[PDB]
């Protein structure tokens, strides 16, 4: 049987945004939780 | 507790965030606060007015 990917992705209807989250940015950073072990 | 590592502080109930530089008197955490004084051994000339001085070097 035949299934290329090509075809795969006609079978859906419409699946297929933004990611400004992501955004690298000087004045702002990340965050830290608690381990076990540190200094 | 010098250098002793975090889980053995935590094996002894103590916090290994707990910065130290305390005493227990009694079991109360008492700190010696840094008392601010002149410097000795330094000339210091002042005036100091109201006084039969012009001028005083103190040491």
């Amino acid at each position: 049987v035949l299934l290329d990917p090509a075809d795969e992705k006609l079978l859906e209807e419409e699946i297929q945004r933004s990611q400004q989250h992501a955004k690298v940015v000087p004045w702002m950073r990340k965050t830290e939780y608690i381990s076990t072990e540190f200094n | 507790l010098n250098g002793l590592t975090d889980r053995d502080l935590c094996e002894l109930n103590e916090c290994p965030l707990d910065p130290g530089g305390y005493f227990i008197i009694n079991g109360s955490e008492k700190v010696l606060i840094a008392q601010e004084k002149m410097a000795t051994n330094t000339v210091y000339v002042f005036a100091k007015k109201d006084s039969k001085y012009a001028y005083t070097g103190e040491c």
